[PDB]
């Protein structure tokens, strides 16, 4: 407290010099304690007892008198109590810097998030809302002349509530003319409506459409002509009309927001004044009695008591509380019900109690019957991240300003909150019964509740709100204090219509009885999925979005008749236009990248049934369609336009470029293998070569290393802050070092979301844009930054993090196997493998690579390859065909098409290799095609069979074989009785035994059964080949297996068998974690400065490093499911690096391989391997040996 | 049901499809609770707490948790549930029939009772959009008109489907026409649904809107009924007396 | 079925209003059966053909074995008296437990006045209510007196801490503790077991819940001016029975059962009170039609009654009721309450124009109330009866 800000010492000098006095004592006392740390030498300290009870009799009365000065400084300024002790000791002891206030203003103030300070900052001029919107005191708030900040504050309060009454007397005098009117001048009414703020601009046009009612009524009643209540209707509608056609013009955001608000008023003032229809004569009638009517008294030198609001029996006044630009609701029947239950509650002194199903506009409605009442109302979430600590001092804040408190969902309270928050609820609700108690004085009525341990006193003006989802009741001492509603189905076709009006379509009525079952059918007919969100909330959205796309295509039109000879006329373009079609067009945009495979016809299906005849066209974007073709041919990839092979994996990147349009925190959510990856980086090229603008990505996974170490932290003890990596990352951008704005950032994460890591990113993914730091910097999100998310599912994840980001669905058929096929085919045939980083970057260095399509004899070989599998690699091929028969064989790990594909791809390139040594050892005879061709086809069918049915049994790798054999026309080996695994393809395309290679070798006397020695049998011999094929390509290959099958023992050997290989034993188990892989890579490799980056390579030059991690399952997974060190093997397998944890910096691997075993994941203690990471392991079943293979080992 | 390509399409199969699918999930884990029973009973397995509590809940009629995974009758003991769940699986098997020989158009045919669906509201919202499609009418212009029918096997209309089991709680439908009865539940023979353009007609004051109860205990609406009043009978006394429409009884 | 078919009087009796007490003899066996025996063979026969007589006919099977007199104990009134003085020992709690919205208290509170033994009533629910109730138990145990606590369901642990303290303290003779709850699941199961349990239940029935209502309406409440308050004050009595004896019929009375209760009721009254003061303005009498009655329908139907209803077809017949009773044809001479009543003859509502006229005529209903009073069909009390008769054969299930 007392170092912490220097005006705290000026603000309590005797304490600070009190507590400068016992600070020197303990400090005495603490090197005593250092000198001689025992805790008997301690215990024997002269006098230490005596000394240490002073001490804490004396800090003690400090505590208390620091205590005690800020209840008094709350007491001062109610709204304080809104704030903790931290943020209060910030605001008094700030005094000088008031642009530290700026952050706490959104706590004490409803709509002022700021206050607008003079050029010297020594006189409040006015206040500011979030949006944008000001208010300008009539007469400003001195801050030289009131120092204190509790003063200056609270005159800086009563200020606005005095300008907030002054400029609505304005208003309503101004509007007054335009309600006794035949016809409103667009332009004069657009001006007032930008001269005074959005909350006065509504209540204005209320006030004067209650007086003119109130006026009629009575004029009917003595001339007996219901002529005055048409001519109310009549203006009403002639005012909606301008307000339309402001609505379909260009307008800023806050005059649309303006204009919105008023039509969603003005729709039910013709809806009451048309209820003419039940021929109300009296302004004392219940009809009329029932409507929330505006009284304005502007001659009342009291503020507050200068408007009325009245409904039925109740007669609250205007709080005049800056509520900025709020969200105005539908006022349906069942928020009309809502207003006059709550109402009569109110006046009745009990507590309202909305119950219904989550989203029917229960705290809504709440919120806004406060905000109508200009009310201050303070919802309260009853989640998880509930302040139970700071409730009753929220408590007497709202008792002491008179400020309104709603719960968001009562009953998700636990037990122990859920009973104290009722004791005080029924404490506060108990005194406000007394208000309606008559014996009680009410010239002096100084009613208090005991909350905190002391007496409040309770305003007449507040009031507690308690919003319940039943499936559930209220607490039993609350039941007989609290009148509940029934809130159960909003009227979500008026809300549609209303809303769709606001936004200028005709056919508001038609288009909204469409849309509401339409929503309806979606949220009963798509797969039940939690990103999917068919709510009211959702719907909103749609009709906003459905306006905007009314509003571009009218744009779009007049731009194009300005740029011809055409007149321009806003009303005609908007007369011949199609609202069903933007309608259907906003659903789709805002759906279709959201579903998945099977309910998009579905989606489009139930579409057809509410819109007939009405289709959706998909925008054409020719420019960066051509970027993209260009791209994918670049990186091999295969594009396709609307029904060709790679139309869906092109319409998911256009919809992935549409959400980066949109939002700034978006989420791929495909499964493994769906093209996510490939897609946002052809996407992020073809922007860089299409805008300009350089693009970078951040692929930062976020489980390989710790919240902590992702974030940042500081030292508790030394107060010394660390910037994390997602942190180091976005200051780089803000700090621009070099630049960074001037390039597109994309912040990838590529890894499961989980509610533990993403907490702190919720403010940046929010409409923020803002990262909080334990430390207390606020990091803005800069404009180009985009943080994404690449996930396979959202098993895990809060319903906050997907609705704050952006939603692509990859579904596994976005990505077709004919597609990968030719990416394996293309790159074969264009890039050489025997080639590393030599004839790498001459691909990027090359256009069209002219002149060099000859490059090597292995690309010669490859591309000759290519040539022999391309008939095999079609969409009927013989690998299609194998790869259903593969998914319906039995396997030991969970089966994905691209493990299986890419364990062929390296089989292939391993055949290729063969073909290239062959030739090497022979310079004479080259391999001619005629053999080059039957060998290919023969180790393609080997391949298939190794591939596909690897981690299959011995029975179903013969299913295979056989499935093979009836569906090839290939020679296949002609043996009775032995099958097609048991053989190898030999250079030649004849195949031989794998029995023929197996020797017959002799062990010594001793090391009879040593851990070493390896008896080479058919499945030794078969097994250490797959090991070479697939080691070759630095594949993280597993051997899986029933225990003693020859997993560790066979790998060992083989490993050490090849001469540049360095192997290391790393035993996994559920204690395993990253640190383990980092502590290996430190005690075997080296990080070098090289100028592309920092990389870690074995110390021992020409070798490749081996880490045989020999137990992969047993790693224990989260409680959300995920194991931290196979997700850190996948990172560093996938992107070839890491990130240190201490410089921020990444790494790339060099001369580092991975490989693993395992026991079946039934068995207990194993875990399944996530399918990101066994897309590249390639799997193999080490079956026990067998009768022929058992008796040759013994 | 074997999905196809067509079959897909059908608003009709993708319900009793969903309905087959729940039927088929809860029929397995009934009957392997059940010879669990059998076996501890006949004395070769040994009672695990799930298997004693479950023994437990049967002895005592008392509805196990883990069964009834739809909507169910609240209090109801495990007798009732047996039988209503045998006829409920005895008519998924006999639309699973029809749907895989009888051909796709003859789900439009069959008459189905509601009762047994598990969800007898998007049996409802199915047969609208079917109408809607067939017609090419958009699907919120669709009302649905009742026309309880007592000739056996009454002919279906395009947009005309039949449902069987519906109970008449407290009147008479005599002539598509209802008058107050004191009898506890009249049964209505063949009711016809069928999905008519909506028009601008006035509700006639001879008009009642009864509620379509999924069960007895009047927990779950699945839609409503507009019926005519016979001779001169005030819907006020058909809101107070409490008629409605149940499901199954 | 050979004896259904050649039997001539099984029709009659099939459609008489008592056929448990004329079962027709419909059982073949060798011996005449005993009176047990044709007890029980008569409740198959019940079950089968008139399961809504079952409940009749099991008490006639109780009482031909456990004799005619075996329940008659039950429907007299409780008699506190003997129980608290011997049955309950000074240590054992009398837990007093009432149906949601009925009271318990005044049973004791007259016990103690017409035992001459001091009893001091704490409510409880607050600290100082804790502190006012242990002191008070301390000073009662240690002078024998009587201790009242009222509402302890609202502190569960607190009722586990008082328990787990009686249970070593040693009272005195004349030491009695009594604890009112209104049944709730969150009493703790030791409290219920240490201690005698008594379970009071209002007595259903229109002229009893509309005696109930008129003794809580404070008398001089309902003489204020106007004079016609109590009439409105008689209508909503006459409303909230209705509507509270309709909730024992549901699903078919109402579709769910509602809490329409006691501050229902009172929210009403307020809002009489409210409208008709603003529309008499002093007047000492108003006119039937000057009578805010749009005002009342609507907040009784959507704010006071309406809110806690959620069906639309619940609200719909709340509608039809108000719309029903609160009009100024309620103000003449030959205005029906309810029609149809029994087949023949309807109720009529009172002629008189002060509060104790209306009470009259509430004590002078006669004691043959049907659902036909609440608009329900006659037949609604035997599914009614049929429902509890299932539930008891569920229950006699249970315990097996
Ligand atoms: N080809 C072989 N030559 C010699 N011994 C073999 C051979 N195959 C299996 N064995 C024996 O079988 C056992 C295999 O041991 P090991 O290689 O540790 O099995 P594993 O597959 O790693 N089983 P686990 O780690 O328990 O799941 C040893 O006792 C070996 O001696
Ligand atoms: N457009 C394409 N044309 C051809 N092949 C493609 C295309 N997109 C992707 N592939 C192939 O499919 C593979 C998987 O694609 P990608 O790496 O984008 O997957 P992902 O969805 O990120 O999966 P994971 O969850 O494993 O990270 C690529 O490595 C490539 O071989
Ligand atoms: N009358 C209305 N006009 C416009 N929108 C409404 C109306 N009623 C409800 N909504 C929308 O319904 C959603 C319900 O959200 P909210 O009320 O916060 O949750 P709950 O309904 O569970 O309390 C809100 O997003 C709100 O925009
Ligand atoms: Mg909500
Ligand atoms: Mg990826
Ligand atoms: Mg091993």
């Amino acid at each position: 407290i007392f170092t912490g800000s220097a005006d705290i010492k000026h603000l309590l000098p005797v304490e600070t010099q009190r507590f400068q006095s016992i600070s020197t004592e303990f400090l005495a006392l603490m090197k005593k304690v250092s000198k001689s740390p025992l805790v008997m030498d301690v215990l024997n300290i002269q006098g230490v007892q005596r000394s240490l009870e002073r001490l804490a009799d004396l800090l003690g009365k400090i505590q208390k008198a620091l205590g005690e000065y800020l209840e008094r400084e709350r007491s001062s300024f109610p709204r304080f109590y809104f704030v903790g002790d931290e943020d209060l000791l910030e605001i008094i002891g700030n005094s000088k810097n008031v642009a530290k206030l700026q952050k706490h203003f959104k706590k004490m103030f409803a709509g002022v998030s700021s206050i607008i300070l003079s050029e010297d900052n020594s006189v409040v001029l006015g206040i500011s809302s979030r949006e944008g919107e000001e208010v300008t005191f009539k007469t400003p708030v001195s801050i030289t002349e009131h120092p204190k900040i509790n003063e200056w504050l609270t005159l800086v309060e009563k200020e606005m509530r005095v300008t907030l009454a002054k400029l609505l007397a304005e208003s309503v005098t101004e509007v007054e003319i335009f309600g006794k009117a035949t016809s409103i001048d667009p332009n004069t009414y657009i001006t007032w409506i930008d001269k005074y703020q959005a909350q006065l601009v509504v209540l204005s046009a209320q006030i004067a459409w209650s007086e003119n009612v109130e006026a009629a009524l009575s004029s009917i009643g003595g001339s007996g002509d219901s002529a005055p209540l048409q001519s109310v209707l009549s203006n009403v509608e002639v005012t909606l009309n301008v307000l339309a056609d402001s609505v379909l013009m260009e307008q800023p955001p806050l005059r649309r927001r303006k204009l919105e608000h008023l039509i969603t008023e003005l729709v039910h003032q013709r809806d009451v004044t048309r209820s003419i229809k039940s021929k109300i004569d009296n302004a004392k009638s219940f009809e009329w009695l029932s409507q929330m009517r505006f009284y304005f008294d502007p001659k009342q030198t009291d503020v507050l008591q200068q408007l009325s609001i009245q409904m039925a029996n109740a007669k609250f006044n205007y709080g005049f509380e800056y509520l900025g630009v709020q969200d105005k609701l539908v006022q349906t029947p069942l928020t009309d019900r809502c207003y006059l239950t709550m109402t009569q509650a109110l006046e009745a002194r009990l507590g309202g109690s909305p119950f219904g199903p989550a989203g029917t506009g229960k705290t809504e409605s709440v919120k806004a019957l406060g905000h109508q009442l200009g009310r201050f109302v303070l919802v309260f979430n009853c989640d998880e991240t509930f302040d139970f600590q700071a409730m009753g001092r929220i408590f007497v804040g709202l008792c002491q300003v008179g400020a309104w408190g709603c719960f968001d969902e009562f009953n998700r309270l636990e037990e122990r909150m859920l009973s104290a928050v009722s004791q005080q609820v029924q404490c506060i609700q108990e005194a406000l019964r007394e208000h309606s108690s008559p014996n009680h004085d009410k010239a002096s009525a100084p009613i208090t509740c005991e909350l905190l341990n002391k007496q409040v006193k309770v305003s007449p003006d507040m009031a507690i709100f308690i919003t319940m989802n039943p499936g559930s009741n209220l607490p039993d001492n609350l039941k007989k204090l609290f009148r509940s509603l029934a809130m159960t189905k909003p009227d979500r076709q008026l809300i549609a219509q209303v809303m769709l009006y606001s936004q200028g379509f005709r056919t508001a009525e038609v288009l909204a009885n469409k849309i509401v079952p339409f929503f309806k059918l979606c949220d009963e007919q798509l797969s039940s999925q939690s990103h999917y969100d068919f709510g009211l909330r959702a719907l909103k959205s749609v009709l906003v979005s459905a306006g905007n796309v009314k509003r571009e295509r009218i744009q779009k039109i007049k731009r194009e008749k300005e740029e011809r000879g055409e007149a321009v006329d806003e009303g005609e373009i908007a007369e011949n236009l199609p609202e069903q079609e933007i309608l259907i067009q906003s659903v789709c945009e805002t759906m279709v990248p959201k579903l998945v495979a099977e309910d998009i016809p579905l989606l489009f299906s139930l579409l057809s049934d509410v819109f007939p005849g009405v289709q959706y066209h998909r925008g054409e974007m020719t420019a960066l369609r051509e970027e993209l073709k260009k791209v994918c041919q670049e990186m091999y990839l295969t594009y396709g336009d609307g029904e060709e092979v790679g139309g869906m994996w092109v319409e998911k990147v256009l919809q992935l470029y549409q959400i980066t349009q949109i939002n700034h925190g978006l989420m791929m959510v495909g499964p493994s293998g769906s093209g996510k990856s490939m897609a946002w980086r052809v996407l992020l090229k073809a922007l860089e070569r299409l805008e300009g603008v350089e693009g970078v990505a951040h692929i930062i996974d976020p489980k390989a290393i710790s919240k902590d170490h992702l974030y940042g932290t500081l030292d508790p003890n030394t107060r010394e802050w660390t910037d994390g990596l997602f942190t180091h990352v976005l200051r780089k951008i803000i700090d621009n070092v070099r630049g960074e704005l001037q390039k597109r950032q994309w912040i990838v994460f590529d890894g499961d979301v989980d509610p533990e890591w993403v907490e702190n990113l919720n403010s940046v993914l929010d409409d923020n844009k803002l990262l909080t730091l334990p430390n207390g910097e606020r990091l803005s999100l800069p404009p180009n930054v985009r943080i994404m998310f690449e996930v396979q599912d959202l098993k895990y994840a809060t319903l906050a993090t997907v609705s704050r980001c952006g939603m692509v669905w990859f579904s596994e058929d976005v990505l077709s196997t004919d597609m990968i096929f030719n990416n394996f085919l293309a790159r074969l045939r264009s890039i050489p493998l025997d080639e590393g980083e030599d004839e790498a970057q001459r691909r990027r260095k090359g256009k069209e690579d002219e002149g060099e399509e000859a490059a090597s004899p292995m690309l010669q070989i490859q591309r000759d390859a290519a040539t022999t599998l391309q008939p095999y690699f079609t969409p009927n091929g013989l690998v299609t065909k194998a790869l259903e028969h593969a998914f319906k064989l039995e396997h030991i790990m969970d089966l994905t098409r691209l493990r299986c594909l890419g364990s062929l791809f390296s089989m292939l390139h391993q055949a290729c290799r063969n073909v290239a040594q062959y030739n090497a050892n022979h310079p004479d005879f080259p391999m001619q095609m005629e053999q080059l061709e039957r060998y290919i086809q023969r180790y393609l069918v080997y391949a298939i069979l190794w591939s596909l049915s690897g981690d299959s049994r011995l029975k179903m790798r013969a299913e295979l074989g056989e499935y093979i054999r009836r569906i090839t026309t290939v020679p296949l080996p002609a043996a009775p009785n032995i099958p097609i695994i048991d053989y190898e393809v030999s250079i030649s395309g004849e195949w031989s035994p794998w029995q023929a290679k197996v020797p017959q070798i002799e062990v010594e006397t001793h090391k009879v059964a040593a851990p070493d020695v390896v008896v080479p049998t058919l499945d030794t011999v078969r097994h250490e080949a797959l090991l070479y094929t697939w080691l070759a390509e630095h594949k993280p290959l597993v051997l899986c297996g029933p225990p003693g099958s020859g997993k560790t023992m066979t790998l060992f050997s083989a490993l050490r068998a090849l001469p540049d290989m360095e192997v290391v034993g790393l035993n996994f188990s559920s204690a395993t974690t990253p640190e383990l892989l980092l502590k290996t890579f430190d005690h075997y490799c080296e990080y070098r400065r090289t100028p592309n980056g920092v990389v870690l390579a074995p110390v021992q030059l020409g070798k490749w490093l081996v880490l045989f991690c020999d137990e992969i399952n047993l790693p224990d997974m989260d409680k959300y499911g995920t194991q931290r060190v196979i997700s850190f093997i996948r990172q560093m397998v996938e992107h070839g690096g890491f990130y240190r944890t201490s410089d921020q910096t990444w790494v790339k691997l060099e001369r580092i391989q991975f490989v693993g075993a395992c026991n079946p994941p039934t068995d207990p203690g194993r875990k399944p391997l996530s399918h990101r990471f066994l897309r590249h392991v390639p799997v193999v079943y080490v079956d026990y040996p067998g009768p022929a293979s058992l008796t040759q080992i013994y | 049901l074997k999905r196809t390509v067509d079959n897909i399409k059908d608003p009709l199969f993708r319900f009793f499809e969903r309905e087959v699918k729940m039927g088929a999930r809860l029929l397995q884990d009934v009957r392997q609770d059940l010879a669990d029973v059998v076996q501890v009973c006949e004395g070769k397995k040994k009672q695990t707490n799930y298997l004693r509590t479950l023994i437990n809940e049967l002895v005592k009629g008392i509805l196990p948790r883990s069964w009834s995974h739809y909507t169910v009758p609240a209090g109801m003991t495990v007798i009732q549930w047996v039988s209503d769940f045998s006829e409920r699986i005895k008519q998924l098997q006999s639309v699973s029939q029809a749907a895989a020989s009888g051909g796709a158009k003859e789900l439009k045919n069959i008459h189905v009772c509601l009762g047994g669906l598990f969800v007898p509201e998007a049996y409802i919202t199915a047969t609208r959009q079917y109408v809607a499609q067939a017609n090419s009418w958009s699907l919120e212009e669709l009302c649905l008109e009742v026309i309880v029918t007592t000739s056996q096997s009454a002919t279906l209309d395009a947009c005309s489907f039949g449902v069987t089991g519906l109970k008449l709680q407290g009147a008479t439908c005599s002539n598509n026409k209802l008058s107050l009865s004191n009898a506890i539940s009249t049964v209505l023979p063949l009711t016809q649904l069928r999905w008519v353009k909506q028009t601008n007609a006035e509700k006639k004051a001879n008009v009642v809107t009864l509620p379509v109860y999924l069960n007895f205990t009047r927990a779950d609406l699945i839609f409503t009924v507009d019926f005519e009043i016979a001779t001169k009978e005030d819907p006020r006394s058909f809101y107070e007396r409490g008629v409605a429409v149940l499901c199954t009884e | 079925i050979a004896k259904v078919q050649a039997d001539e009087q099984f029709s009659i009796w099939l459609d008489s209003s008592s056929p448990e007490q004329t079962v027709p003899h419909l059982w073949s066996e060798e011996n005449p059966a005993t009176p047990i025996g044709q007890a029980i063979h008569r409740l198959l026969l019940i079950q089968a053909f008139r399961p809504d007589r079952l409940l009749a006919m099991a008490h006639v099977f109780v009482s031909t074995n456990l004799g005619e007199s075996f329940m008659s104990i039950m429907e007299q009134p409780l008699d506190l008296t003997h129980i608290v003085d011997t049955e309950v020992k000074p240590n054992t709690p009398v837990l007093m437990c009432s149906v949601p919205g009925y009271d318990a208290s005044g049973h004791v509170e007259d016990l103690a006045a017409e035992q001459n033994t001091q009893i001091t009533s704490i409510a409880i629910g607050s600290a100082e209510g804790f502190n006012q109730a242990d002191k008070a138990i301390n000073t009662a145990v240690k002078s024998g007196r009587w201790v009242m606590l009222k509402n302890v369901h609202l502190a569960p642990g607190w009722l586990m801490q008082l328990e787990k303290k009686l249970h070593s303290l040693q009272p005195h003779a004349c030491f009695r503790l009594f604890l009112t709850m209104e049944i709730n699941p969150k009493v703790p199961v030791n409290l219920l077991r240490a201690g005698r349990i008594f379970v009071f239940e209002p007595p259903p029935g229109v002229k009893a819940n509309m005696l109930r209502t008129f003794s809580s309406v404070p008398v001089s409440r309902i003489c204020k001016s106007p004079n016609e308050r109590a009439r409105l004050y008689f209508l909503l009595a006459w409303f909230h029975a209705i509507i509270q004896e309709r909730l024992r019929y549901a699903p078919l009375g109402w579709s769910k059962k509602y809490e329409f209760g006691e501050s229902d009721l009172r929210s009403a009254c307020d809002t009489v009170d409210t409208w008709l003061d603003d529309t008499a303005k002093g007047r000492q009498n108003i006119s039937p039609d000057k009578i805010p009655w749009s005002a009342l329908k609507t907040l009784m139907a959507q704010s006071i009654y309406g809110g806690r209803v959620d069906n639309e077809f619940d609200q719909r017949l709340l509608n039809t009721f108000l719309e029903r009773l609160f009009t100024t044809r309620s103000f003449d001479s030959e205005f029906k309450l309810a029609c149809k009543v029994d087949g023949h003859k309807d109720i009529q509502m009172p002629d008189g124009i002060r509060r104790e006229e209306f009470v009259q005529w509430v004590e002078l209903l006669p004691d043959t109330q049907t659902p036909s009073w609440l608009g329900l069909p006659n037949n609604a009390e035997r599914v009614l009866l049929t429902t509890q008769g299932v539930d008891m054969i569920s229950k006699m299930l249970k315990m097996q």
